[PDB]
RNA sequence: UAAUAGCUUCUUAGGAGAAUGACGUAGCAUGCUACG
RNA sequence: CGUAGCAUGCUACGUCAUUCUCCUAAGAAGCUACCCC
């Protein structure tokens, strides 16, 4: 605001009384300057209120300048992640059975819960005791969805792979259950 | 003589009797009519004495459940059920009359005789499993026993009854399924012969024994034959809960429906099951005259969606469960191949087709991306396939390649604030305050443990004939708001920083949805869901918080995409009834500032001789069915009469059953079908559970105002209003307006409701429930067995005889009645041990420092005021307790900060957190 | 007032516990845990001792996860 | 305040009242009047600045504070942690859990959780002659303030030791640290 | 590591109102100079 | 007695500074209901 003409004209004002006063200026001169000084001052008060306002006005459209930005420039990072997330996916579909499956569809459309039922080269089941592990897959070979099962891994709740033979009635209990076992359609 | 009598009741057929009763005398049986005439109407235990009963007895002179009944009448009676019998004769489903005319005294007195019906009738068992009482049940114990459903020492067990502590009692009431269900292939019978002989009357439950023959033709009227008409409005209505809390078609899964024979192998790639459907409604349902589409895209209004999904959640329990869940398609975008779901098949609500399918797309925009990958069919398509062994829930693929055990860590101590309290002389032994809210940690296997509790959730189907008037009156008590869609821009989200569900959690919070997304777009994915359907994936999450109990609490974080549009469609109705006061639902109404005690004086409605009252649901959102969800959702979407079209608000319920409702549960990196029940973490969730605890309370109230006798009922007005509603509940097929504002003006007066999504205070009038005008505890609880699938024990819902101590418990605080200035003001206080729970136990190591936190305990302080005028002193202490810590960590925390630097705070205003004023201002009914 | 001293103990116990990665241990974790809830909804002195000494059994058994020694050094 | 500003404003006032104190009539008087008011809208102008500063560097000594405070409290969470474990393990002053403290300084852990239930087995290294001296009485072992019937003692090399075979004299020829396996008495 | 609701504390921006003061233009009262 | 100008005091409109109050929006932290008894 000081590089406008009002603070010129406040400044030069200002002089102009020191000046009178210093110089025993008469009454009638003295109050004129003062009165000067005052118009002078009232403008540059007008002044300053107008430069703080835009200050103010261009730091908040600044402000939205550079939150739109940043808006804009997550919108395109997620799109992309979206777009490499629905690419994989793609690449890791069984495009042999899925698409044998579709079209032995009457209309297209078949449901999503057989999806995997008929198409999944891996299951993952997951047992709690041994029981349960000795009625659904004793052995190396076991048969889940009208399809025949190969045992590939067997990994414990700690994510440590448990070798088929450790899996005993006797040696259950010292084994981290649940039992995740990872097998291959055959 | 009583022997003659014996010799002529057995007649031509060769049979041994045992004369029940004595010496040729009427035998008074109190028995559970279904009755509608000029004085009683309703489904009550009557007391029968116009029947000469007698046992038959087989070879070796054991009892048999067979018995002679000699219903005796006046002449003309006897020969109009002559004429209607001989015409009826030749039918299967016709109990063998035998009329003949005997010399009692000193004069013939014609009587007529079934032959072989049994003990009790249908309509026994439809009330003694619906208006079920485990302290007087004797009717359903030899009913199951005398049918081989359990060996009679099964009743020894401590809780038979209960379905979620005693899973098996399920398998009980399955062995009398083919029993109910051979009873409905009879009617169907009966029904034919009375159509092919010109017969019109109406078929009451009361008529047929629970081997399936009819025996009443009391009030048949004949007419033209092959022109009858048989109106069974009444009969299937009444049976429809015992349908599938006895599962009477399961006999449907099997080849040439036979229970000896395997099961029907269907095609895996099978998904439209209309004809199926109409099959099996064309054979059992066949004179239910209304009609019924089996996909609910085809229904008039929301009272004939409500009615066709009730039908099909009977008719897809004999259908395999995995032809249901998303329809999946091969679609192209720019040549490569995407599968994704252009369709739902809802065991409710049928088979939905998308309406705007984009095959060979080129570009995929912001919305058809989010669409993509929100939805399941991706997610499902490549993962591997799943056997989780440690739920009985249905489980549809792996995502990752192993499975997540999530554990729950235990909370920090705050060690200076337990020993401040045991400094001033809490915790002693014996003291009436002691630490029971701490936090508990869980082991890995929690967040499969929980979630298996959807297991006790049942497909239920309701009764259709008195939810389609429940619905009237729960809509009456929903008419003082206003709702509809709005706008992208008028949205208002509380907090914005909050996970977005899954797979959106990956990249950011909801706040990078909601600012990535132009108004534009936003508006465009809502218009999307108004004529598409989105399956949607939601995560569960364990919640990290003070509780009493060590069972795991689960939360549902549905997906952006789901939440993002359920905003934009209830939000204003959401917003109506958060900003209405003195209203039954209170949602949105402070508990400070006065608030409680006005909640109060709006219960105390002007009720005759009030009685306060609160049960608890248990496994409320678990157990809730899938039919009283959808009703919610429909009342809720009541207000939409003018901003969308019919088939929107069709899509937006099958949007919202497929993204709340049935949807795929993300359980620690593993998809599953969540059975039903709502979900915690929706965007309509406190207000649907609202509407469905309204229409349990009105379901209630018929109930109790129906069993009633009819003619004990003195009130000559409530004599009508009862005599009015079974008319308009079975006897009326369209909206009685006048009636419905009548019945609801009758509940405001008589049973005063306060509602906070289950929370309910009610302040019954003592003197109609005694007479059984309104709705009990004991009302409660059969309605909750016949129509929740869950039992409520007497042990949790609470009935308080004295309005000067107010509810006993009330969204977990007590209320009682303390004098401010000049007036008694209820005034609710929270346990006390809750409090010092949450003082001594944090969730985050900084809040363990105590002098950070001082807006911490202020807040603690506000919530436990009222304790102060609590009359047992150890509960008094608790506010003078956090008082004082407050003071003692402002001390030390100017002494912390004239340490770390070398002048003190210059204003400083945390000189009136230590005062008791403060929080008094924070109970006076000025502001 | 020492069975109030008991159920807090035991939360800070398996706050160490917690913080020496026996999470990761899912079959000691389990008995932990249950030993905790089962301190925790205790109403006798004795039971909740007796289930404290097994839970501090849990961390006295790692040798090399606390110093022992040291810490009881600064009574 | 005593700032600058306020001194010229003090000294006007001093003035205004020394008039006041005089106050026949009239323009000095209110020439003075207004004197003081614009010294008085001086003063106050240039005195809210420096409370708003004031205010303003008391939004920076808190947050400062439950900052430092805040990054102390997290950092030294695992020690601290353990410390006040102790130390109420220490004000417990049970007879068990001092015992089971007290035999872990020596070196005296149990390898498994220690059982609950009658004749149930616990695994426990005595590394020396001096603690097993103490613990374990004829066939009685004294552990968690109980008594345990041992079973099976076993050395470094996992080789099985009958107890006749533990005495002073022949204790240094053995590979310790045993491992007694007792069953809950 | 969810939805909704309520409450407390702090900060910023905007608007409105009141008060005090500085200043600039319009209206009223009083005094002085010139002319009629 | 009127007009023109100057000076002093009193009202109306506008600008600015300070204090206080209320509200509307935005942001940050926290607590409770929720879950279980
Ligand atoms: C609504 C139902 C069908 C409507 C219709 O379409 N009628 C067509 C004509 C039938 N006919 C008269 C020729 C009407 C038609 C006539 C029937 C009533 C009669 O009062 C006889 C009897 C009196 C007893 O107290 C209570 C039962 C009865 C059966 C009544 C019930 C019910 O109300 C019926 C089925
Ligand atoms: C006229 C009479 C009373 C009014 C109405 C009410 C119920 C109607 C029957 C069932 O709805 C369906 C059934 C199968 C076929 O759809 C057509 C024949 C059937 C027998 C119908 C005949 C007739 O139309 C009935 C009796
Ligand atoms: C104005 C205020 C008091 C003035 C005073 O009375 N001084 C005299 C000394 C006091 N006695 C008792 C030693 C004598 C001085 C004293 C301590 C100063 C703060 C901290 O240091 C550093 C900190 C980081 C950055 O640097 C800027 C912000 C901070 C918050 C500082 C702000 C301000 O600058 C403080 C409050
Ligand atoms: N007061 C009475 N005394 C004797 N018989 C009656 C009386 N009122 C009605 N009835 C007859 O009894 C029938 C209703 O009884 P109901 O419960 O149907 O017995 P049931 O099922 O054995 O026929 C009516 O058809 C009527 O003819
Ligand atoms: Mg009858
Ligand atoms: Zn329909
Ligand atoms: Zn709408």
């Amino acid at each position: 605001f000081s590089s406008l003409p009002s603070y010129a004209a406040f400044a030069t004002a200002q002089e102009a009384y020191e000046q009178a006063v210093a110089n025993g200026d008469s009454e009638v001169v003295l109050k004129k300057l003062k009165k000067s000084l005052n118009v002078a001052k009232s403008e540059f008060d007008r002044d300053a209120a107008m430069q703080r306002k835009l200050e103010k006005m261009a730091d908040q459209a600044m402000t939205q300048m550079y939150k739109q930005a940043r808006s804009e420039d997550k919108r395109a990072k997620v799109t992309s992640a979206m777009q490499t997330m629905l690419f994989t996916m793609l690449r890791k579909l069984d495009n042999d059975a899925l698409n044998n499956i579709i079209n032995n569809a009457r209309d297209g459309c078949v449901p999503l819960n057989i999806i995997p039922l008929t198409t999944a080269a891996k299951l993952m089941v997951v047992i709690p005791d041994y029981n349960t592990y000795k009625n659904t897959c004793d052995g190396t070979t076991f048969t889940y969805a009208s399809a025949l099962w190969e045992i590939q891994q067997v990994v414990d709740a700690d994510s440590k792979i448990v070798q088929l033979s450790e899996i005993s009635m006797d040696n259950s209990p010292n084994l981290a259950w649940p039992l995740i076992v990872t097998a291959l359609r055959a | 003589d009583a022997q003659s009598f014996l010799n002529r009741v057995c007649g031509v057929s060769a049979a041994r009797l045992t004369p029940c009763g004595t010496g040729t005398s009427t035998d008074v049986v109190y028995r559970a009519f279904d009755i509608y005439n000029d004085k009683v109407a309703g489904f009550a235990k009557f007391l029968k004495t116009n029947c000469c009963r007698f046992q038959e007895k087989d070879e070796d002179d054991n009892l048999i459940d067979s018995y002679f009944v000699v219903k005796r009448h006046t002449f003309s009676n006897y020969q109009h059920e002559e004429t209607i019998y001989n015409l009826l004769k030749d039918c299967p489903a016709v109990a063998k009359h035998d009329f003949f005319k005997f010399r009692i005294d000193g004069d013939m007195v014609p009587h007529i005789s079934r032959q072989r019906l049994t003990k009790y009738t249908m309509a026994d068992l439809v009330y003694a499993l619906r208006h079920f009482d485990e302290g007087n049940c004797d009717t359903l114990k030899e009913i199951l026993v005398t049918y081989n459903c359990c060996d009679d020492d099964y009743f020894n067990k401590k809780d038979w009854y209960d379905f979620v502590e005693n899973p098996d009692i399920l398998r009980v009431y399955a062995n009398l399924g083919e029993r109910v269900r051979q009873a409905l292939l009879k009617t169907v019978q009966f029904c034919d012969a009375m159509r092919n002989a010109g017969i019109v009357g109406v078929l009451t439950l009361d008529n047929q024994d629970l081997n399936g023959n009819w025996y009443d033709f009391g009030d048949f009227i004949q007419t033209t034959p092959g022109s009858g008409v048989p109106v069974v409005d009444s009969y299937y209505s009444l049976l429809m809960p015992i349908l599938t809390l006895t599962r009477a078609l399961t006999a449907e899964s099997h080849v040439d429906t036979d229970l000896t024979k395997p099961y029907i192998k269907w095609d895996l790639l099978k998904y439209d099951f209309t004809e199926e459907r109409l099959k099996l409604f064309d054979r059992y349902f066949k004179y239910w005259d209304q009609t019924y589409h089996p996909n609910c895209v085809n229904c008039l209004d929301d009272r004939c969606i409500l009615h066709c999904a009730n039908f099909n959640v009977l008719f897809s329990t004999v259908f395999p469960p995995t032809s249901f869940g998303p329809l999946v398609r091969k679609i192209f975008v720019d040549g490569v191949p995407f599968v994704v779901s252009t369709g739902y098949h809802f065991r409710e609500l049928g088979v939905v087709h998308n309406q705007d399918v984009n095959l060979h797309s080129s570009r995929l925009s912001f919305k058809e991306l989010l669409v993509y990958a929100a939805d399941p069919a991706m997610h499902a398509a490549s993962g591997n396939l799943l056997l989780d062994k440690r739920t009985t829930c249905f489980s549809v693929a792996a995502l990752t390649n192993n499975v997540a055990f999530q554990t729950v860590k235990p909370g920090n101590f705050n060690k200076d604030f337990y020993d401040f309290a045991v400094s001033k002389g809490f915790f002693k032994e014996g003291s009436s305050v002691e630490l029971k809210h701490f936090f508990f940690a869980q082991d890995g296997n929690a967040a499969i443990s929980d979630y298996d509790y959807y297991r006790y959730n049942l497909p239920t189907m309701c009764d259709i004939r008195q939810l389609l008037f429940v619905v009237e009156v729960v809509d009456k008590y929903f008419d003082c708001y206003d709702g509809g869609c709005i706008n992208a821009n008028q949205v208002i989200v509380n907090n914005l920083d909050k996970s977005a569900g899954f797979p959106f959690n990956k990249w950011g919070k909801a706040r990078l949805y909601y600012d990535s997304m132009s108004y534009e777009d936003q508006d465009a994915l809502f218009a999307y869901t108004k004529r598409n359907v989105i399956p949607t994936i939601t995560q569960m999450n364990l919640k990290y918080a003070i509780s009493a109990k060590n069972r795991a609490r689960t939360v549902a974080g549905v997906s952006i995409c789901s939440t993002m549009t359920n905003r934009q469609f209830h939000q204003k109705l959401l917003k109506s009834i958060a900003a209405t006061r003195g209203a039954t639902v209170v949602i949105g109404t402070s508990k400070f500032y006065g608030g409680w005690h006005n909640m109060l004086k709006t219960v105390y409605s002007d009720v005759e001789n009030p009685h306060l009252m609160g049960w608890d649901y248990p496994k409320c959102d678990r157990a809730m069915p899938n039919m009283l969800r959808i009703m919610a959702s429909l009342v809720l979407a009541r207000k939409h009469t003018t901003c969308c079209s019919l088939s929107h608000r069709f899509y937006r319920l099958a949007n919202e059953c497929a993204q709340v409702l049935s949807e795929m549960v993300m359980c620690g990196g593993s998809l599953y079908v969540k059975p039903g029940g709502t979900s915690s973490g929706d965007a309509t969730t406190a207000y649907a559970n609202s509407v469905f605890n309204i229409c349990q309370a009105v379901t209630a109230n018929v109930n109790a105002l129906l069993s009633t006798d009819g003619n004990k009922i003195a009130d000559k007005y409530v004599r009508n209003l009862q005599h009015r509603l079974y008319e308009c509940l079975y006897r009326n097929r369209d909206v009685d307006t006048d009636f419905v504002n009548e019945f609801y003006a009758y509940l405001r007066k008589h049973f005063s409701m306060m509602i906070l999504s289950d929370d309910a205070v009610v302040c019954f009038n003592s003197t109609y429930a005694s007479q059984g005008l309104v709705a009990s505890i004991k009302n409660f609880k059969s309605v909750l067995y016949y129509q929740n699938n869950v039992f409520m024990s007497e042990a949790k819902c609470w009935t308080e005889t004295d309005l000067t101590k107010g509810p006993h418990e009330f969204c977990s605080q007590h209320t009682m009645l303390v004098k401010q200035g000049d007036d008694y003001v209820y005034l609710p206080y929270p346990d006390p041990s809750r409090i010092l729970g949450a003082g001594c136990f944090v969730d985050d190591i900084v809040k363990t420092d105590g002098t950070l936190m001082i807006e911490r305990f202020v807040s603690l302080a506000i919530d436990a005021y009222p304790l102060t005028k609590h009359p047992n002193q150890e509960y008094a202490d608790v506010f003078h307790l956090y008082l004082q810590y407050i003071r003692k960590l402002h001390d030390e925390l100017t002494g912390h900060m004239l340490d770390m630097y070398s002048v003190m705070l210059t204003n400083d205003n945390t000189s009136r957190y230590w005062e008791p004023e403060f929080y008094e201002a924070m109970y006076t009914p000025h502001t | 007032s020492k069975m109030s001293d008991v159920k807090c103990t035991s939360v800070v116990l398996l706050s160490v516990l917690q913080q020496l990665r026996v999470e990761s241990s899912s079959k000691l974790w389990a008995q932990c845990v249950q030993l905790h809830n089962d301190i925790l909804l205790a109403k006798d002195t004795t039971e909740a001792f007796e289930k404290m000494v097994s839970l501090l059994s849990v961390l006295l058994s790692m040798q090399g996860a606390v110093d022992i020694n040291k810490l009881c050094e600064e009574m």
